[PDB]
RNA sequence: AGGAGGUAAAAAUGUUCA
RNA sequence: GCGGCCCCCUGGACGAAGACUGACGCUCAGGUGCGAAAGCGUGGGGAGCAAACAGGAUUAGAUACCCUGGUAGUCCACGCCGUAAACGAUGUCGACUUGGAGGUUGUGCCCUUGAGGCGUGGCUUCCGGAGCUAACGCGUUAAGUCGACCGCCUGGGGAGUA
């Protein structure tokens, strides 16, 4: 979150922001006390990425590709 | 009409599919875990494979019409090979959904494909332009990769000779719905059941599809005499 | 619980038909034991063991006449929740009688084909079809 | 018994295995699993543009993520003239430093990783730049990184 | 009786009479049968954050093996006492020695390089 | 991916922050598992010592003070 | 939880060997001394609602044993409150 | 391959039966 | 339903190799106790958020959505209410019946010979066989195959009201 990097640099430089939370939590905690939803969504998030990991193991077929 | 465990051995038949995709119902066939690897108990193969010989040779004595599949590239030309060897049918790419069933229809294209043949020959093609011809050429191979091998079959075939059976499940089905004898290499993963004569073993060794076939050609060769 | 040994003991058999099992395995006794030397006798079953002491293991071997299993339905009826006596009169037939009615007497557990000839009514535990 | 055969199988015990089919772009290797293996021609071709071997040889193989384990040999003519690739540190030990260089193990003493720190040195577990090289050893299959380009790694 | 591992930090000033702080407390847990046992001091060295303003605390351990009652009545004298800086309590789970000073890991290490020299002439010989 | 005092065994002690200090960015945030990949057990014994020591004033709770 | 201190009175005073630790006595007399014990965590507190389920628990499960017990050897029974001490 | 930030003010209703 | 850390008292579950009592068990109408949030009573506290309310806009109208404020409430102690789509919409208990891919927490043996290899328990997520089912789907934590016991239902609306 503090970057300097002394004198050689001429530009940001900086991703660990972003690299870290910025927004992540900021855009997140930035309103919407929710309080349920966040089950919902914690359920659904890994709900559906289980889908691209599941679907992808048996994705191999052809398509001519 | 045998060869040898050790033959078989050699050719590496034991050696299946990842234990984490085995069928269940081929628990008897299974011996051991090597390497986390599901393997083949041959005291149970040779004898039925004498017994599944024994069945080949009264049918192939009647002088029933065989047929072998095999939609593999592994294993594909190997059936053409032996295919022409024991003078019989063989599938070796694309198998035909209703190549049984609906085989009343698939007479059409036979006889289409007769009519290509002929054209062919005498060449009427070389009084058709590129397109026609081509049109036809290219259409002419499409039906030889399919039905090249059956052509003068017409008819229901009597025996029915498959490699890995899960991955032909269609072929098997049919032979079971017009009650046609199924002979099969079924593989650690895939289900026996479906077949009347199972063959634990392996379908992913040329080398053994090689013995397989070739052992087949033994008594289908013989069954002709 | 098991509140019913008794069916228990069928369960296994029914279930054990299913899964195409060889041998079946369950908590021996004298009337688990009796059930069974009916079916022996019947043809139901291939022969059976007890291996054990205190804990004797009572164990059947199941029966094929083709790729299908033997046994048809065993219907555990005469429940400890619900009794059920009948008068040597009653005494019902199963499948016309080409199934069997297991049936317990005072002359000791036997089948009813041999109860009418035996003229005697009885408690009837489980038809056998 | 047939136990016995294979537990004579095992006493008869890298892959090395046999060409029997060679149709353009795919070599076949029989080896005697349940399967035979299949080698990309990338393995088998020579710095002149063309192929080593024929059906009947007796090769060897080692299992396109292995391949390399045999394509490394194509990266020597590279090396003899400082050959700037491209790493990223993934184990520590004492002093040593282990880096995956196109999958080679390579050696990065502490002597200038550690030594009078004057803040918080924590650049280095995580850290993915641009490294270069100049000795490579063949012989025990490791790849020493030099101490000269300390200068191009830190501050590129 | 059950182990348990007294940290608490002191204001630098009373640091140097904290020693003879040190003697006060632990007397009152031999008379309660406490035996002692860890009273490592890391001394004064630079906190995280600005605590109550001023930076570089003194840092002290305990870990005494006594009863249930003395030890909470002790805690009151950490509290009411302005001295006292952020102190805290732990659990048992069989108290041990050793792993306390970190100086002589890195002075250690040193030593460690340069028999790592005498190894490495070992390789390039024997 | 790697593994952690697995086969060093131990009882996390929160006292020796040297190898303590490599768990956390320069925020201080944990860093998840998901990027060791430590076996829970001592996930959390760890994170109770990084709250720990976040209480003794070791570790900084953030760059900010 | 009663630690093994008590445990080891208790056991030695209605047990026929320190070994034996099942008999009908040992287990209601056992729960009996543990209900007393947790008076005092009741006398206050009082809103400790789970710790009373688990009380509760123990309680009737003392209930089915001196139940049982005296369906089995009256005896004992009238001799076991007489002694130990409760049933109003 | 893996995760974040930016992206729709207003537009109502529709008789009965076939 | 419960999540910063710490102390004190205390509940339950699980695993290990043994010992002990000897069917003391299962379920359970009436009864008792527990039981989110909202709401209520007494006394405190009251930042933020925020019913109601107000103003500015939006609009055909807007006592809504949006915005700026803002009271009860939300927080604590002692009590009351006893209701939810209080839901994996699946009552509790027990036995039996092919597997895979993981998590989580124990354990034994072997060479810890290196992030290990091979068995064995409790809990738990997803995918699927037999079978079952109206279909969807469930699928050794079953809606599979049975047994023990309790509650509940008999067209929608009237009404879960008088």
């Amino acid at each position: 979150i503090k970057v300097r990097e002394n004198e050689p640099f001429d530009v940001a430089l900086r991703r660990f922001k972003r690299s870290c939370e910025k927004a992540g939590v900021l855009a997140e905690v930035r309103r919407r006390e929710f309080y349920e939803k966040p089950t919902t969504e914690r359920k659904r998030a890994k709900a559906s990425a289980v889908k691209r990991h599941a679907k992808k193991l048996a994705r191999e077929n052809a398509r001519r590709t | 009409a045998t060869v040898s465990m050790r033959d078989m051995l050699k050719a590496g038949v034991h050696f299946g599919h990842q234990t984490r995709y085995w069928n269940p119902k081929m628990k008897p066939f299974i011996f051991g875990a090597r390497n986390k690897v599901h393997i083949i108990n041959l005291e149970k193969t040779v004898p039925m494979f004498n017994e599944a010989l024994a069945e080949l040779n009264k049918i192939a004595s009647r002088k029933g019409k065989i047929l072998f599949v095999g939609t593999k590239r592994a294993a594909s030309e190997a059936v053409k090979d032996a295919a022409l060897s024991c003078d019989q049918f063989f599938v070796n790419h694309r198998w035909l959904g209703g190549m049984l069933t609906n085989w009343k229809t698939v007479r059409q294209s036979i006889k289409r494909l007769k009519d290509l043949e002929t054209q062919s020959q005498d060449g009427t093609f070389d009084k058709l332009t590129k397109k026609e011809a081509l049109m036809r050429t290219r259409e002419l191979e499409k039906l030889e990769n399919s039905l090249g091998g059956i052509k003068d079959m017409g008819g229901l075939p009597d025996a029915l000779f498959v490699i890995d059976a899960d991955h032909e499940h269609i072929a098997i089905k049919e032979a079971n719905n017009l009650g046609i004898p199924v002979f099969a290499i079924v593989d650690t993963n895939s289900d026996p059941d479906g077949v009347d004569f199972v063959i634990p073993g392996n379908d992913d060794a040329i080398r053994a599809v090689t013995l397989y076939l070739g052992a087949v050609a033994a008594t289908v060769r013989e069954g002709r005499s | 619980s098991m509140q019913d040994p008794i069916a228990d003991m069928l369960t296994r058999i029914r279930n054990g038909q299913a899964a195409n099992k060889a041998a079946v395995t369950m908590p021996s006794s004298k009337l688990k034991v009796a059930i069974a030397n009916v079916l022996k006798e019947e043809g139901f079953i291939e022969d059976f063991k007890v291996e054990g002491d205190t804990k004797p293991e009572l164990e059947l071997t199941l029966k094929y006449f083709q790729g299908k299993a033997v046994v048809e339905s065993i219907q555990r009826v005469s429940r400890p929740g619900l009794r059920i006596y009948k008068r040597k009169d009653e005494l019902p037939k199963v499948m016309a009688g080409l199934g069997i009615a297991v049936v317990s007497t005072s002359k000791g557990v036997m089948t009813d084909r041999a109860a009418r000839q035996a003229g005697l009514g009885g408690e009837i535990i489980c038809y056998v079809a | 018994s047939f136990a016995q055969l294979f537990e004579e199988s095992l006493k008869e015990i890298i892959v090395r295995g046999v060409v029997v089919a060679i149709d353009k772009d795919v070599v076949l290797v029989d080896a005697g699993l349940k399967s035979e293996s299949a080698i990309p021609a990338e393995q088998f071709k020579n710095a002149q543009g063309e192929l080593e071997i024929q059906v009947g040889d007796e090769v060897d193989v080692a299992l396109e993520k292995a391949k390399r384990h045999e394509a490394w040999i194509t990266l020597e003519k590279a090396y003899e003239d400082a050959e700037t690739v491209t790493g990223v540190i993934n184990g520590k030990v004492k002093g040593g430093f282990t880096v995956e260089l196109n999958g080679i193990r390579a050696f990065l003493p502490g002597s200038l990783v550690d030594v009078r720190p004057v803040r918080d040195t924590l650049h280095l577990e995580g850290k993915e730049l641009e490294f270069k090289v100049i000795k490579l050893d063949q012989k025990r299959n490791n790849v020493v990184v030099s101490r000269r380009a300390v200068i191009e790694s830190e501050n590129s | 009786m059950r182990h348990y591992e007294i940290v608490f930090m002191v204001h630098p000033d009373q640091s140097e009479q904290v020693p003879g702080m040190i003697e006060r407390y632990t007397a009152a847990i031999t008379g309660a049968e406490g035996k002692i046992h860890r009273l490592e001091d890391w001394g004064r060295r630079q906190l995280a954050y600005p605590i109550n303003k001023l930076h570089k605390a003194h840092y002290v351990l305990m870990n005494v093996e006594a009863p249930q009652e003395v030890i909470d009545e002790l805690e009151t004298t950490f509290r009411f006492n302005d001295a006292v800086i952020r102190s805290m309590v732990m659990r048992t789970k069989h108290a041990v020695t050793e792993a306390s000073p970190m100086v002589k890991a890195k002075d250690e290490r040193r030593e460690r390089r340069d028999d790592f020299a005498n190894e490495t002439a070992d390789d390039a010989e024997a | 991916f790697c593994r952690f005092t697995a086969e060093g065994v131990q009882e996390i002690d929160y006292k020796d922050i040297a190898t303590l200090k490599n768990y956390i960015t320069e925020s201080g945030k944990i860093v998840p598992s998901r990027i060791t990949g430590t076996r829970a057990k001592y996930q959390r014994q760890l994170a109770r010592a990084i709250k720990r020591a976040r209480y003794l004033s070791l570790l900084p709770y953030t760059d900010r003070h | 939880s009663l630690s093994t201190e008590a445990t080891a009175k208790i056991v030695s005073e209605f047990g026929r060997d320190a070994n034996d630790t099942g008999s009908t006595e040992v287990q209601v007399a056992l729960l009996t001394a543990q209900i007393n014990h947790l008076q005092g965590h009741f006398a206050e507190h009082k809103k400790d609602h789970h710790s009373r389920r688990g009380l509760l628990r123990m309680v009737s499960q003392r209930r089915k044993l001196l139940d049982y017990l005296k369906r089995k050897d009256v005896a004992r029974y009238t001799q076991l409150i007489e002694r130990l001490g409760l049933r109003r």
